[PDB]
DNA sequence: CTTCCTCGAAGGTTC
DNA sequence: GAACCTTCGAGGAAG
């Protein structure tokens, strides 16, 4: 299967990987459910698919359900009676909850109980509805839209990181053995290089590059196809697109390496202004091709010896 | 007089009238033989 | 019918024909969907006619809905279900769809599952829906428009290009054979050249042409009768729209040429923004009638000398 | 009825009278439905007595609704579904329908099919309706609010516009003999003058003055007559209402004639933008009293010297 | 009562009022009803006494009713049913009513009669409503929400105006001698300059002078009373308040005229953003007195030199 | 009692109290009802105080009600039927009626009679004479022609410090405490200019009294106990204080933005603007600018800083 | 038990836990109930804490609900119902109640009475409900949003400050005991320096540590064994996280301090401007290791000697 | 019908 | 005078 199933088969976030084994571990010795744990971070870098690890590393049934599956306070309150000693439940995109139903979780994650109002109408009262030991799981692309107290009930947070080449390129590997493709060592770096450290974009490329192969091949991503392949594709050997091309190219030539301002550059490469502000510029930052200064952005030594020009 | 008598209950009812109570008027009206356009005529006065 | 139906009969787009007649032979082999395809572009260049072709290629049913036409997430979850193993789903202005709605196709397109809540009161419960394999082709006019969790999951892209003089002259003088009508190579030539480049204002003209050659004349079409016909519409003689001429003579009078914002510009036009941004500013500018500016648009001399005023 | 069968009693618009006898006549030569034809124009100038005119060459029924009138799918569907081969279908604001009603438009008009869902909760079907042949006839007061994959599938358009005085002053006498009232070659001039151009406005004024002539004469519709009372209606010998000598006073007086944008304006004095800008600018405009400028409207001399004011 | 009850005694509104008495003479020269009418303007105009007025001048019954009142067709209908030949129907505030209604309301303005179509298309059969003669009267504060359809089939329009100083005043002197007390001209006047130009608004400063001259003096209000009275309550010459005087005060001598902001202004003032913006806000702009601009309002050069403020570009 | 009965009795309000005895003496010489009346205002001045003394001045009975219970036409016309000629209806929070019921208000008041759909009838009601009173926060919340149909109204405004300083003695008569003036004055300057705060302020200082002191008020249990509630000569509490001494150190006076500032005080934006930024932009501290809002010189003196322009 | 019962065990608050002392005395002497009280501050600084604890100092018993489970005047007007004298009424999240509910306790709070409506038609009435004498007890986060005529009805006011480094050992410690640890006085004050003045994340480290202790260690916490699980988490002794290092050191490496923008330094450690914003640009400030300015974010002086760098 | 928030403007600093 | 950054104010759309 595509997604790892336990932390042996999980590559990668050593930092997150070493800490859940020992949290969970101790859980065990216990024998108590594991504490409110919030994944947070970049997209495609795992989130998901770590969630379903935990349950299976801690041997339980998974329920799951999604932010805006949860339209009001009804839904949730629906969903925590049927809970069961030790179970484990998943909430995915987590910041799409409504503000009225998450200051609800606030009383279950720290007591395990909830206020709800109960009766005909005529007569009605406040009752409590205890909750057994469960484990609140969270995953969210952008923590800055939970509440301040409800990130302040997780007691586990992990935070992703981008994944390196060496690990990157093991990801390729495994996943050729899945679609029983065979691939050069060579080429399993290349694929890596070109894909921004995220495992979901090397997956793309490999699909890509593999339907290539047996249409107009031998059905073996050999060093000599892979490179027809992305060219095809028109994927840089850095990953950069034409419009990433572009960029570092009018700068290089119509300005000697700026600085230039981020609407000067927009018009002479036919660009919205904000879609190059979010879109392409934050990753060429990343990997030094671009700095930003006070009077401009300025290519850096990087991006002429990969364009061919001479620095100066 | 059928006719007549469900005319003035669905003529009745076309203008936003519900069919029970739309039925009670008209079956309220005393004359049945009364031509469509005074069966509705009446009812729609009575509702008044 | 007009609308062409494989591959052989659909003319130009050669970039995006010779990919998907890769990853579709490929996908023919194993007994498997095409993966998710998202064509973006000016708008009535022929994409919607590319879903078609596709699905006949592909051998299913194809169905057809609309961003704006999803406003919860009930009405996403019945067309889901609606779906036969293989089938292909069409969504136009994929862009245009609400937020709390976009994030329930995230599970669909890279898991095939959704998570949903069935039913009211006691009967209120969670329910985890299994769909079948699928196809998701969206369109849209820039991919900068879509979040980045959307456009991640995407596996294929296509860019669509405006059409050139060889090109349409074929479409007209196809379309031209499906009514049995006679058309000689200057008259398709010459209305082509004035069809700013799209096949749906080829095919628009043509008719109106036709009931003009058959009325006003001896049922045949000639230079002759092309000039007088498109005379009597407001054609231009170089496919200048009667829009496209009130923006160029209300810059150049209204605002001397400039500069001047497209935002400010219409609302003095009284035209929506998105239709001049999207339809009418792509054409003008990739014909040198407009040039962009830091500041904003600036009328080229080539639009004085068209309008017949003096670029002092 | 005062409003005109055929072309033969239809005066004026003669662009869109001929371009209409055209393609009219040619579709009957086909045995085919006539394209569908969007009519657009400031208000009152004739664009709904020509659907009739339209569907009387045509020899058709006509079905008449409207945007605001349609609020759901299921209305629209109603509607298409009572429609015989040939039927003309009349729709009047159609750039007020909402968002939900167009999906339907869409595939009726192109493939003259439409796709229903149907049920709710563990129902959830289509169905498939066959339409016959139609044709759709649209009327709106704005063209530039008009979404955009709308206006694409309207084949044919229609550009209204304002009569002149020799159209006009044949349009009164016509109505005076329907009203049986005798005017002089003079008077008749006179309203056609100070009737704005709009056959609506003249009509109202004709049967107004009547009134007057009854009291102040032997029913006669002296040019002197006459003169005393538009005098007592308070429109101004150029045509002017009482809104617009309001408009132009408060800007003279409060903003020493502008520039003034129309939604300052509109506030000052109780009339809606909309309104200001449908029906009292365009004419304005064209009969030079307003002018446009990058800061807004402002009055010319001509206002000036008319309104009695001393100019700039 | 305080409503005049024919042409005789409305005071103002001349245009309106001179159109419309043209038109009814004319209608009675022949056997016919008056053209459907419908009203615009301000509210406290007089609207509602104009319909009174209309119908006592043409000698008719009139049945009164108001658009939000109107649920269903049924009732439309029903209430035309109840109306003999000529009378009037008069609808207030009809911008309100619902466009469920609307569809109907055509066919008895244009054609007095009302036909009811049923059946499936294949077989069908029609009923039909004979409606007497009838004259429609609307009053409405909002012209521009009123469809095209609708607007079209009303015949006479009337635009109500502001009263004018010498007419508000004379309203003024015939409130007076309603109740028991004696006025001076000159005190006329000084009411009715502060009005507003609104005899509702004359009308309750007429009482609240009153309340003064009969206790705080003879029961006779003379110019001496009405500057008294005029001065326990703060209504300025110009009929500002205290709280609007306290807003240009505000602007010229903390913030130079301006911009400001809307929520800065309420804070200074110790008011509530709805009181600023809807209580006391839209009569100063009227007045002319401030602007309101994407930065914010600004007081203009009438506001200086009313307040006594020397003004600079 | 904490709540006056009589103008006698009612301390302050020199304009609202003036007009409204001449209204009132008035109507009784005609044997008339009172106007209709609406008391609008900032919170706690005695809105709901005066409604009450109004009653009793006229000499009638007093029928209560509030918006919050009003819900549907058909309560307000049970109410309305159960008037008598004279009575007074009096609704407090009028401005949450939902409107359904103020259209049916509008007749009530200018015409005395309502016209209700009540098997589908409709009954023609005429009402008595009476007088209608209304309270609210919110006047700019209520319709347009509602506003037009109240023949008088009130407008409430702070208290000074010699009110101030006689309700506090008359405060502390009926909690039977004794209390001296300077003491009381003290009070007075910290109440904000509004009869309630003082009232709350007294409790308080009562409460330490009885357990820190003779229970008795003095110029010295007074000067501890508001110590201890910290709360400045100038009214301002602690974080008040701390907002215009971060201010002042920190950016030299402004410009600053309300975001900025609210992140160094660890305080929410929200409860900033609507909380602290009210009384001090009132009594002249701070001032909005449009690139901020800076300190005035006002600030200054009274934290003890040296100005500088 | 983790939540202390009497102020005997309650540490900290000195200003608020000392004047609740006198108020709650002086009520006892007159034996009559407490004045209202509202409670708020930032999140877990011992709001609903001091709530138990003033019921059973109080002496009577504590009912509870919320905020988000009040929906209608229904709900509250039952709860009203039950109370009984001298019974404490405590609303956790007391902002959330709707506006109109909250108009409800205006009258409740200062005269112990609300106005309902009964019975129906002829026989409807307002009647006026008598409550017993009660106190009202509140907690919130965001006081702001509470209507300026509320807060002004409650008698008592408490607003939370931060604890310091001895008050937070000796929570440390005290909590230790609750779970069967030792724990060196050295390791508890090594935690609580981190704990950011939080009782809440106090006890959530001394969990993490335990952890830790006893799958890493013996199952003692020393200060070999608290160093070294503090390194695995990865938080500075001045309890910085991970992040927030890499913030202060890419300011004072690659802009030499700043003024830097929000925008510029957050596409530089790849986070997104609402997290930087809202998780981890706000404890820096209020420590003082940045610095905002109207050109933007600048280190200061204490960032410089923390981080290792020279203050040039 | 209301809150939330984002879009547009403008004041100020620096090279 | 070209480029960044902060701040406020008024719309409008998502509950
Ligand atoms: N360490 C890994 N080893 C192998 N495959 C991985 C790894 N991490 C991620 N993947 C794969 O990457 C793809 C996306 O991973 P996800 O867990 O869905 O990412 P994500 O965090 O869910 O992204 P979101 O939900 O948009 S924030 C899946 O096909 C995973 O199987
Ligand atoms: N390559 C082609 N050969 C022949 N006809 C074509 C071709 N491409 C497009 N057409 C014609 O284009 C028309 C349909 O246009 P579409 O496929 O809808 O383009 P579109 O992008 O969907 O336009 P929209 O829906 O208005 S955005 C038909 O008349 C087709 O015959
Ligand atoms: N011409 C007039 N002469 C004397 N009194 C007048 C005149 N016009 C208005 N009034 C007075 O104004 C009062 C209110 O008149 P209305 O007809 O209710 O105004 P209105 O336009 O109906 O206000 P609405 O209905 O609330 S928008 C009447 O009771 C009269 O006392
Ligand atoms: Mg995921
Ligand atoms: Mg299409
Ligand atoms: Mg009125
Ligand atoms: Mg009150
Ligand atoms: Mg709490």
């Amino acid at each position: 299967t595509l997604r790892p199933q336990y932390f042996k088969e999980y590559i990668g976030q050593d930092k997150v990987k070493d800490q859940l084994k020992i949290f969970i571990e101790a859980a065990k010795l216990r024998d108590e459910a594991l504490d409110h744990t919030l994944l947070f971070g970049p997209p495609g870098l795992g989130k998901t698919t770590m969630a379903f690890v935990i349950a299976n590393e801690m041997g339980v049934n998974l329920k799951q359900t999604s932010g805006p599956a949860i339209e009001k306070a009804g839904d949730l309150v629906a969903i925590l009676n049927d809970l069961e000693p030790g179970d484990i439940l998943f909430i995915d995109e987590i910041h799409r909850m409504p503000m009225a139903v998450e200051e609800v979780l606030y009383s279950a994650m720290e007591d395990y109980y909830i206020d709800i109002m109960i009766g005909a109408g005529e007569t009605s009262r406040s009752v409590h509805l205890d909750l057994p030991p469960f484990t609140l799981v969270g995953a969210t692309t952008r923590a800055g839209m939970l509440s301040n107290p409800l990130r302040a009930r997780f007691g586990i947070n992990g935070h992703m990181e981008y994944y390196e080449l060496p690990d990157l390129t093991e990801i390729v590997e495994r996943t050729s053995e899945i679609f029983e493709m065979t691939i050069t060592p060579e080429a399993a770096l290349e694929l890596a290089r070109r894909s921004r450290g995220t495992p979901r974009i090397a997956n793309r490329l490999l699909k890509r590059v593999r339907d290539y192969a047996q249409i107009m091949g031998d059905g073996v991503i050999d060093d000599k196809i892979a490179d027809q392949a992305l060219t095809m594709l028109d994927v840089d050997h850095e990953g950069l697109d034409y419009v990433d091309q572009k960029i570092l190219r009018t700068m290089i030539e119509m300005y000697g390496g700026g600085p230039v301002g981020l609407g000067t550059l927009s018009v002479n490469i036919a660009e919205e202004r904000e879609t190059v502000e979010d879109m392409y510029e934050p990753y060429l930052i990343q990997k030094g091709f671009i700095m930003r200064t006070r009077t401009g952005r300025v290519a850096t030594a990087k991006a002429y010896e990969h364009m061919g020009y001479d620095y100066t | 007089s059928e006719d007549a008598e469900q005319e003035a209950v669905a003529a009745l009812v076309a203008l936003g009238y519900k069919p029970q109570e739309a039925s009670r008027m008209v079956s309220k009206i005393a004359r049945p033989d009364a031509s469509s356009e005074t069966l509705i005529r009446d009812a729609l006065r009575a509702a008044l």
